[PDB]
């Protein structure tokens, strides 16, 4: 009933422009800190491409 | 013997004051919710309200 479809897109939207650290976070300061503690393992890092 | 002042005066048209919105001020504000309506006018922006 048309209220819910606006409410809808608004929480859409909104939801799409909330702030958060996170993904930058994610994209450049996490690896570097992953790396730095990389090699004080006691189990060293093993990957597959 | 002179004073700068950050708004802009005219001095007394009578001594008997009564209102008119010919001015800076109210223009100014007269302005800003000339945006605002045309914020809230583009509904790109918000499509919940």
């Amino acid at each position: 009933t048309q209220s819910l479809v606006s409410s809808m897109r608004g929480t859409l939207g909104k939801l799409k422009l909330i702030k958060s650290m996170t993904p930058m976070y994610l994209q450049q300061l996490a690896p570097v800190e992953l790396a730095v503690i990389a090699p004080m393992l006691p189990f060293p890092p093993f990957q597959v491409p | 013997e002179v004073l700068l002042l950050p708004i802009d005066h005219q001095p007394a048209n009578v001594t008997t004051p009564t209102l008119d919105f010919t001015n800076e001020l109210t223009n100014w504000r007269a302005r800003v919710c000339e945006l605002m309506k045309n914020l809230v006018d583009n509904q790109r922006y918000q499509p919940g309200w």
